[PDB]
């Protein structure tokens, strides 16, 4: 099993900066991808960023260019950075994680507020 | 910008830079010379002009029947031919293994560094202008409309070599022992350092997983009794680590040597099959040898059942695979005067071409129920309710996909079939016709000789302009099939050399291993030389079910 | 108790109990059969009557100087013996591996952990009623009256072979890289996992001990400079754990790839002649290949030093080692249509064997000083006071200590000589006669016959009793020495297999790797070919002084 | 490098791999021999060759242990080879 906690949302101003920190622990060799998502009141939850386990990145078309995901292998972390904020960003932020195998299990953090 | 991103050198020649813009081909003991080892010698053009192509050795192979079963009962003659059979498929193999992921040029740290999964092919440079090197546009095509527009299920196809779901899960379970990738390093690297048949998914990869699984007491592993019947025992009990979603109670938490096998009730049907097996073994060596104690047991009920696994892999598993009408034999004594490397490194074509999603089914049918993805995974009940001999019976029944021909990609799989083909992308993958020519294939000239037809053929085209860029994973999926086969040429001339040469590289085909002693005298040489999936199944399932990988 | 501790099986068969008190022989492929298979077959008696003996063949090879130098002249003939000889000895070593010290049956343990010493022989059982089976006393004789009755030297006894003190610091240097014993877990475990010439003691056994070793530019490794001279970096400068006296300065904490190098100047020294081969190397390949980077520049280096040491290692090493008039050849083509297993793992008794305590003089005669043990030990500042050169030139002419024929371990290593003993009952080792015969060698009926003389075997015969319950380490430093020899027959016919089996088993010798591409071109593949002791130190050594192993 | 720190205990850290012998020696007005082996074989005065005998568990890196036994205890550990170190740990009534 793998663990996600978020960290790093809050209150800030419009062009604001924000790095996101999600804390993985557990059963690591069996996640192919990591993801953020977000969840705006009333709205359904979108896609913001994935990063697969060799790297592969997409964005959303909303975010791309002022939104970077990025893993520390080594702190077992990923990483959102946020720049340009608009208040169209605010929302709920939840860390994912994807396994191997068409039986894969998905993981799912507790979510980090990003009011802008 | 490297001078060999053009892959120039043929028949297995090796590129080698001398300079910024120009290279040098290494052509020893390819049998061929030149300058880029496409002149052959003497004795390679008479070799070339005899030698058969893959399918035409296949179709003498996949018929005149009559014949095959003379042939299969003059041992001389049979042992002649799976000695061939066994040769040549290991030349195809390097061994000791060279490049990885990381190294397109032999060293040292891809020879022993054992994390990895080594490779048949070396990646492609990083400062070559385009993915496959120099061909093709400056990227891919979007998997995303490979997949949508060639490999997704429209409607289920299932394979005509009656390939049943016995078989679908026994490949599952029998691989995910070494195909074990560890993505906290990255698609190109593995956790079963063994790299190869040592049922580290029966008795855990290393010692104290191990430990945790075994009871101590004559050589036996830990089981528990779940009404009436044997089945692996509690995570509570042994505290080993497994993988579970957090909904399934502890009564439930089974622990096995895999960690997902308690996700998919088809593989927990195996995970105890085994498990009883061992412990059986246990019980048919302890009547030979009363005074053992619970360690040699142990030990040598599991080099048993390794034997048993190869055993099963070549004459029942590949068997069917094949489609052959010659009876392949395991005899490890067929290599004994042969030259032959008695070690395997996977290597990650092979754990690529093994994810044979189309496999699936659409449901799965136990009794007269039919579950979904949704109900089928992660629910263990199923298998207790039903009972083990139910699983049996019905998955015998229950036809699978066709892996080749194109769209059988049930939808439900979508996101990690896709994953299969942007991981071959990340890490740099030659394309499908650089490995057709490395396994002695000749390149496909056309996405319609690809597939031997003209609609996916044109999705392809548009796709991917040039059929020297075509991938090699989606090849393989959408590749012409042989007459009435699961598979196409591809994925047999390159899924055998590796399979056959990771079940013979297993030390215990050695010949300082393969003696009766090994395996606790005659008694336990004779349990490995008579397994079958069917006294598998007989000894370990209660009313001895039929079984098979074909459907009846 | 157990039936097999009398170890009844002969000519490699193997002993399994069948129950209590009762065994049988597995004679599979050993050339006999019967009970204990001693019954030949109508060949084995053949080729049984034409086997010469190992002191006939050493005679052969030791006189007709001038037929060998016709012999060593003929190319055809030089490779048919060398092939010969590679051929006959790795016969003698099971691979893949068999036993260790806690599994005296084959086992996936056994096999698979590489954490472990091998095991040549099978431990004596634990509940055996003495310690080398059935005979002898209940106990072995105390190790401290061995030691100083027949082991401990009296006079400096030279070696009549010549062997000098670069002999004895490239042995000790080259040995420590395979003999690594982890002694957290026990004498019969080693932290060398890659059990074979794989470089570690200059590179690191690990990916970060390499990284902080290396320069990362031009594939180089740190280095300092000393007074104009270039020396292996310092701790400070690189973080990597070595192992010195709390009185060491910071500037003389020289950092390398093992970590005990470096307390005796004479292991710091072949360490700096190494670490400034391989930068010469990085020189020559980046002189070929301008558009190389660091990591390959590295990688290939370091393939290019393994050959070259494998390479110094027979033709110079062993050669002298030999005595023979036959010119040893380094040539992996010579086993391309042989039967070969590629891969080696390190036996304990190799290391066992290895323990040449006698080869140590009483005093380390450098330039016009003669040091002691204490003023050597730990004072690298000797190796910067007189400097390279002087170190070669010095040890060149210092004569070391005979091996063989008994006597001869100098007093100031009394400890780690009796701990040779002891280490070697604590991994239940079986006797010097069950060696014999597990390497062809007729066993010994008496002392005098393993002493050839009458004090020693008095002394050894009341201590031991019986012949059979001779230790095998012992043994080896008592025995007879062949005519003006260091060694005697059992010392060369262990110890040869184990050695030209780790050499030639190392990857690089395998066809995949052997060829030019694979060291960078002709010119990396030269500097193999043409690598010995004296070009090694000529070209890392400033002025180019005369080497050799022997004292001229 | 090996650091002993003693305190019925001799806490190791460091360098292990590289100790064949761990030794217990005790010293008012010479320093006298339990050792046992990396291999566990035991050596005992024979003064001594009756009570508290020696052993080191693996896991912890820990070696454990009349008025005429009233003396400075003191940890030891030598090395492998002939070139091996020697550690000594710091050191008390009956
Ligand atoms: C096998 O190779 C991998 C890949 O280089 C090594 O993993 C790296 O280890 C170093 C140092 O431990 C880290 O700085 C890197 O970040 C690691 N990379 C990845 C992708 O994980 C691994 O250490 C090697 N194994 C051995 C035994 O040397
Ligand atoms: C190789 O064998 C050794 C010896 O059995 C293993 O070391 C032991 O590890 C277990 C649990 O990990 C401990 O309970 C034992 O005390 C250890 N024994 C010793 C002597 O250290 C080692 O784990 C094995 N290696 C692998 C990779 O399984
Ligand atoms: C990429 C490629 O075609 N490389 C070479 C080509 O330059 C050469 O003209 C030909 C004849 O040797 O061999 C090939
Ligand atoms: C994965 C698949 C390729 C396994 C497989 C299938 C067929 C064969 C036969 C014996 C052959 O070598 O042609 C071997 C292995
Ligand atoms: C360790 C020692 C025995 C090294 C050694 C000495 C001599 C020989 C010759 C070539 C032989 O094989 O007889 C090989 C290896
Ligand atoms: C699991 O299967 C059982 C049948 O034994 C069924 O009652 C239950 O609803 C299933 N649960 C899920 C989540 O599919
Ligand atoms: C070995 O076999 C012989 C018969 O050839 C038998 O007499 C003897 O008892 C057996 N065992 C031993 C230890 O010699
Ligand atoms: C170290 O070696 C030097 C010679 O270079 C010598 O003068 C000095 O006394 C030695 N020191 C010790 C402690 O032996």
């Amino acid at each position: 099993q793998v663990q996600l906690q978020e960290s790093g949302g809050g209150l800030v101003q419009p062009g604001g900066s924000l790095r996101l920190s999600c804390a993985a622990s557990g059963s690591i060799f069996s996640i192919r991808e990591w993801g953020w998502y977000r969840q705006a009141p009333g709205k359904q939850r979108e896609l913001v960023a994935t990063i697969t386990s060799g790297g592969t990145t997409n964005y959303a078309d909303s975010v791309r260019g002022r939104f970077t995901i990025s893993r520390d292998n080594a702190k077992d972390t990923v990483y959102l950075q946020m720049n340009s904020l608009t208040p169209e960003d605010t929302a709920v932020y939840y860390c994912n994680a994807e396994s191997d195998g068409w039986y894969g299990l998905s993981y799912w953090g507790q979510g980090t507020q990003v009011t802008v | 910008a490297n001078p060999c991103c053009s892959n120039p050198c043929q028949n297995r020649g090796e590129c080698m830079s001398t300079g910024f813009d120009q290279y040098k081909c290494d052509c020893t003991r390819t049998g061929f010379y030149g300058e880029n080892c496409t002149t052959p010698e003497f004795l390679t053009r008479i070799k070339l002009l005899l030698k058969p192509t893959p399918n035409t050795v296949h179709y003498i192979l996949t018929h005149f029947k009559g014949v095959w079963n003379i042939v299969n009962n003059i041992p001389f003659l049979r042992s002649l031919i799976m000695k061939y059979v066994l040769t040549s498929r290991s030349y195809l193999i390097d061994s000791p293994p060279t490049y990885n992921v990381h190294y397109g040029y032999k060293s040292w740290e891809a020879f022993s560094n054992l994390s990895y999964y080594t490779r048949a092919l070396p990646p492609v440079a990083d400062d070559c202008p385009t993915p496959m090197g120099v061909k093709g546009n400056k990227e891919l095509p979007d998997s995303k409309e490979v997949l949508e527009k060639v490999l997704l299920r429209r409607e289920f196809i299932p394979d005509p070599q009656g390939s049943n779901m016995m078989f679908a899960f026994f490949a599952q379970h029998f691989t995910h022992q070494f195909f074990k990738t560890d993505h906290k390093r990255g698609p190109g690297f593995t956790r079963g350092l063994g790299h190869g048949v040592d049922l580290n998914h029966i008795y855990g990869e290393t010692l104290d997983r191990q430990h945790k699984l075994r009871l101590f007491k004559d050589g036996k592993l830990k089981y528990q009794v779940i009404g009436g019947e044997v089945y692996p025992p509690t995570v509570k009990d042994t505290q080993v680590e497994m993988i579970y979603p957090p909904h399934i109670p502890e009564n439930l938490q089974f622990a096995v040597g895999q960690e997902v096998f308690g996700l998919v009730p088809g593989l927990m049907m195996y995970a105890t099959i085994w498990l009883r097996e061992h412990n059986r073994v246990c019980d048919i060596l302890k009547q030979e040898h009363p005074e053992w104690g619970d360690e040699q047991l142990f030990q040598t009920s599991r080099l048993i059942l390794i034997g048993e696994t190869i055993k099963i892999v070549i004459e029942d598993y590949v068997q069917h695979l094949s489609g052959y009408h010659f009876k392949l034999k395991f005899d490890p004594e067929l290599l004994f005067n042969q030259q032959f490397q008695y070690q395997n490194r996977i290597a990650s074509e092979f754990n690529t071409l093994y994810h044979w999603h189309p496999l699936l089914p659409d449901t799965f049918n136990i009794e007269d129920q039919e579950y979904s993805f949704k109900q089928f995974l992660y629910n263990n009940s199923i298998l207790l309710e039903h009972g083990l001999t139910q699983f049996v019976e019905s998955f015998t029944r229950q036809i699978a996909g066709r892996v080749a021909g194109g769209r059988n990609v049930p939808i439900a799989v979508q996101a990690v079939a896709k994953a299969s083909i942007d991981q071959s992308r990340e890490m740099k993958y030659q394309s499908l016709n650089e490995y057709r020519k490395r396994f002695s294939l000749k390149p496909y000239t056309s996405f319609e000789e690809l597939t031997g037809e003209k609609e996916m053929a044109a999705e392809l085209k548009a796709l991917y302009s040039d059929i020297d860029v075509m991938e090699l994973y989606p090849a393989l999926l959408v590749e012409k099939p042989r007459p009435d086969a699961i598979f196409g040429e591809t994925m047999v001339e390159l899924g055998a050399p590796f399979s056959l040469k990771g079940l013979m590289g297993n030390p215990i085909c050695s010949p300082q291993y393969w003696k009766p002693s090994t395996f606790g005298g005659e008694v336990g040489f004779k349990i490995i030389n008579t397994a079958s999936i069917q006294s598998l199944i007989c000894n370990n399932v209660k009313g001895c079910p039929f079984t098979s990988f074909n459907v009846q």
